[PDB]
This record gives C-alpha cells, structure tokens and sequence, in this order.
C-alpha cells in the first residue's frame, strides 16, 4: 500500500513523509532541463534510460512531472511545485526535494546542489515507486572526499573512474591525486607526464567534472627541492610548469605536500606555498584554495607539552591564512580525533583545519583489510574543521565500505551513528550478499601493527564479550552448556558465510579479499575445535581432548604463517587462549 | 612501504 523510504546515503538533514508515495509512470514530463545544471540533467537522463523511463516531447497531463533547476533560475513552475519549501536559505551544495501528488521537484542552491538533489532522487526510487517526501538538505563540512596518498601499488586508471562515479553518488566532492609511489608525483616531480599519461589525466578531470568532484592535483617536491638563488627560481618554475599543464586540462584545485621528508625548513616550505598562492592560485582567479600538509602533521609530532614545536610554530607564523592545512589527528594512525585535539591544532593555525584521516589505508599492515566505519571521530569536529578526507586502501573496491560511512559522517555529522552507517554501507553495496558480508567484515575492522599504528572499531565486539563470558563461567565452575551451544552456532555461521562469499561475490570484490576469507574459515574451524577441547575437558575424555587439540593447533599454525591477517584479538586469540 |  504505502511506499517506504529506502536506505539513503548520506542521511538527509531534514525529511518529512508527506504522503503514501506513488508509482512513476512509463514516461515523464521534464521541466527546467534547459536552464538547470548540465551535469545534474545528464545524471538524471542516465538513471531514466537505465530504468526504462522515457521523456515526453509535448506535455502529458496523465504522466508524472519532474521539475528541476537552481534557485537562480527563473522557473516559476518550480517554486510552484516546492509547496513553500525553498533552497534559497541553504548553504552552498544544499537542495530541496519535494515529491507529492504526481510531481517531483528538485531545487538546488547551486549546480552542485541540484546534482546532489538528483542523487537523492536516484536512491529514493525503487521499481518505479517513490515515497511522498519533503526534503531540505546541506553538508556539515564543505569539502568531503578522498586523498589517494598511500604507499604501494597506485590505483589503476579504471579504478579511479569507478571511484569518481561512486563519490558523485554519495555526495563526496573532493579527490586528491597524490599517490606516493607515482614517480611523477614524488620521486621525479620535476618531470612532465608522458602524452599518454596526460590523456588518462584528461579522462579523470572530465569524469570529475561530470560528477561534481573537485579534482585536486597534488605534488610532493620535498625530497630534493632547492630554495635559494637561481636554483630556487628554477625549482619554483618547475612547480608552475607542472601545475600549468594540468590547469590547461581543466584542473582547478592544487596541493603541495611536505610529509615524510628529511628537510624541515619550515620558513622556506611556507615561503614556497605563499608564492604559489600569489603567482598561481590568486592570479588565475578561478582556482580553489591551495591545500598542503606540513612535515609535522600529527599532534604528537607537532606539539610539545601544550606548545608547538619549532617547525610547526614557524610554519603557522608564515603560511597565508587562505591556505588549507591538513593534519592527521593525535597520531599518524590513531584511535580518535577528540574535539579538544582539533581545538589545539586549529588554535595554533588560527584557521579551520583539514583532516587527512589515515583509515581505511593499510599500507603499513598489508595483510589485513580495513572494512570498518569512520570511528572515534568527534561528532562536533565541524567546529574546527571545514575540509575532510580519508586515505583509502590500495584495494579500491573494498575501500568503498569505509568511504560510504565517511560520506555520511562529513555530510550529516551530528546524526552520525557508526554501527548504523556501517550496516547501511554493506546493505547498499552488497545486495543479496549483505548479511554474509557483514559476518565477514565484522571481523576485519580493527587495525593494529602492535607499535605506532592503531585505529578503527574493535573486531566483532559482541563475540569478544561472549568469549570473555565463557572463561568467567568456566573458571568459577558455572554451568556453560547454554553459551557453548550458542558459540558453536556463531563459528559455524562464520564458516557458512565465508563459503557463500567465496562462491558468490563478483570478481571485482573477491579478488581483493579471497585470502582473508580463507583465513577466517580456518580460524572458525580452530575456534570450533577450541570448544571441543573445552567440552572434552569437562567430560574428562583425554581421547577427544588430544584429538581436538591437534586440530586446533593445526588451524592456528596455518593462520600464524599465512600472509592474510584477520580477527587477531577475537577469532585468532580464542584458539591461543584455549591452549 | 610506510610512514616511519
Ligand atoms: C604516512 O602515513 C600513512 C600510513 O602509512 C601513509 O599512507 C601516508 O602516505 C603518510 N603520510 C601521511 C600524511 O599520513
């Protein structure tokens, strides 16, 4: 009878259900498409073609009507369909969407906003059915997206085009090209791209524009750049030439990075940023603010006993207020960015900060997949941060899980529920295999290299709690057979789920997690024997105990020597505990 | 292959 509102990402700021919903007709009347945003219309056209919905030549009173346009379009038929709702009073990228009584109206605050209004439209429609809603929506953070800045195998050309379509659909508006192991980015930054590399760049810039993504071209000259004299001039002119050749293809955002280098000449670092900001960014007139990261970029490396270190203090003293400055939080890879941490760093820089969030990146621990949600990021961080980006994994497809939640966190920050965002991410990306993918991904959220790098939601916490509850019940001689039978089910389910994934996941996802899927099936088997050891020990049956103990050690040995790493502190640790 |  009634059309429910489906999963939405990101969560729209304001949504009221105003009716029962209706079915969109075979063909629709399209109004406002001549004056509306070129890219928004295209995104709408593609969706309609895919879903077999034609567009009428002349108006049909029986057909569903769709009206679209910006605030600054003079289209009265649009304001008429919005029913007193407006985008006029919303911040940039905001939109209004109303659907009632056979009409759908999308008014964006600007072009970007109209595009995003279409994305929400796309998510609302299921089998030609749409709910009757009144929506107004806008981002918490104005810059949201991805910095490809990890070490290891850079994403393929095909990887990036697919990512950009994915960002557009989830209202992320920033992609920073800064892969560490691209020679022309870092190692040999002075050298121009070959012609065929420039043609690939061109395709990326185009696709970025088509999806309202600000393509940021990054460059990391900090290894061997000279600062003084004729050499400093030549080296600066190399930055201009490189940035020019990309401006001339349509790049309007630029980054200059100083992370992970020997040279800690703070004054000369900023002196370069400022000159580029003057002679290039401001001179061009249509270039977004310059983005950077200092050589000291985590609170630990930046601050000492409440006060900034020599590098940080001179860097902030010199760098122009308009330049976006990035930092990673309390550590390079850390549990939290508490509100107080952003307050301190934002204080030192007397500006709104940018976040380089190092998750789900796995370059420091390539055996594990980071498949968790945004976690430990304070929900009031928008107070000191106006620019938010995640460093993803070298595995592009599986990075989508974590990025999906980053879209929701940075768009609607104070509403962000991490467990709900995580569940929705997998529900939306995995369809039929969502339930099983959750079982698997649930064990692969926490990242820990045992030394300097810790981050992410803890692995399968409910299962960890049940494991701790067992040891307590056993060592105090309480009855445990209710919990044991419950745990057998869990471990069997882990095995059942992973086998179903191996059988049914499409290649693009499977070729990125198959080794870890194998690792978890093994541990699930080691856990089952661990229980068998517990049961036999209670039964005082040495035959069944020793038999199970060998099976358990056999699984643990497979896991400890294999490249793939998963569920260290839970499924793996349980076997170790039982021995 | 990583940050220090
Ligand atoms: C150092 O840390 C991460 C993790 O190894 C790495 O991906 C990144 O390229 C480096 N820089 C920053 C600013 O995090």
């Amino acid at each position: 009878n009634q059309v429910l509102v489906p999963n939405l990402n990101p969560t729209p700021e304001n949504l009221e259900v105003v009716g029962d919903g209706f079915k969109i007709t075979s063909s629709i009347n399209l109004v406002g498409e001549e004056e509306a945003d070129e890219n928004a219309v295209n995104a709408l056209r593609e969706f309609l073609t895919a879903n077999n919905i034609e567009i009428n030549s002349e108006n049909d009173p029986n057909s569903t009507t769709l009206i679209i346009g910006e605030v600054d379009d003079d289209i009265p038929e649009l304001d008429e369909a919005l029913n007193g709702t407006t985008a006029e009073n919303l911040k940039e990228e905001g939109y209004a969407l109303v659907s009632n009584d056979g009409k759908i109206a999308i008014e964006g605050k600007d072009g970007d906003g109209t595009f995003y209004g279409v994305q929400t439209f796309k998510q609302l429609v299921k089998e030609s059915n749409i709910p009757e809603v009144n929506i107004t929506d806008y981002p918490t953070v104005s810059a949201r997206g991805i910095v490809e800045g990890f070490y290891g195998t850079p994403w393929t050309h095909q990887d990036r085009l697919d990512q950009i379509k994915f960002y557009g659909e989830n209202k992320l508006n920033t992609y920073i090209y800064a892969p560490k192991d691209d020679p022309y980015h870092r190692e040999k930054w002075r050298e121009p791209y070959p012609e065929s590399e420039m043609q690939r760049m061109q395709e990326l810039i185009n696709a970025s524009a088509e999806n309202k993504v600000d393509f940021v071209f990054g460059i990391s000259p900090g290894i061997d750049i000279r600062f003084d004299g004729d050499a400093g001039e030549e080296d600066f002119n190399h930055l201009i030439t490189k940035a020019e050749s990309l401006y001339d293809m349509g790049v309007r955002s630029f980054a200059i990075y100083w992370d992970n280098i020997q040279d800690k000449s703070a004054a000369k670092h900023a002196q370069v940023l400022n000159r580029f900001n003057e002679e290039f960014v401001k001179a061009k007139g249509d270039v977004k603010p310059l983005i950077t990261v200092p050589t000291e970029y985590d609170t630990g490396a930046m601050v000492s006993n409440g006060q900034p270190r020599a590098y940080t203090r001179i860097f902030a003293e010199t760098v122009d207020p308009s330049i976006e400055v990035m930092w990673t939080g309390p550590g390079v890879v850390t549990n939290e960015i508490p509100l107080s941490d952003a307050q301190l760093i934002s204080g030192i820089y007397d500006r709104n900060m940018a976040v380089w969030w190092n998750y789900p990146v796995t370059d420091y621990f390539k055996g594990k997949l980071a498949l968790g949600p945004m976690h430990g990021l304070d929900k009031g961080l928008n107070q000191y941060v106006d620019f938010f980006t995640v460093n993803p994994m070298e595995h592009a497809e599986l990075s989508k899980i974590s990025i999906h939640t980053a879209a929701d966190y940075s768009w609607n920050m104070d509403n962000y529920d991490y467990d709900k965002a995580w569940n929705r991410a997998i529900d939306m990306l995995y369809g039929d295999l969502a339930e099983d993918m959750k079982v698997f991904a649930n064990h692969s959220t926490r990242m820990d290299n045992k030394t300097w790098a810790k981050s992410g939601r803890e692995d399968a916490p409910e299962l960890r709690a049940k494991m701790d509850e067992l040891w307590n019940k056993l060592s105090s001689k309480e009855d445990a057979s209710a919990l044991i039978e419950e745990l057998y089910g869990e471990f069997a389910r882990m095995e059942e789920a992973c086998n179903n994934l191996k059988a049914n996941l499409p290649e693009v996802a499977l070729e990125e997690c198959s080794r870890q899927l194998d690792e978890l099936i093994t541990l699930a088997q080691g856990d089952k024997a661990s229980l068998d050891m517990i049961v036999a020990q209670l039964n005082e049956d040495t035959e069944a105990y020793e038999s199970a103990k060998e099976i358990a050690q056999n699984k643990l040995n497979t896991a400890l020597s294999s490249f793939a790493v998963i569920s260290e502190k839970v499924a793996q640790s349980f076997i170790q505990e039982a021995l | 292959p990583s940050t220090a």
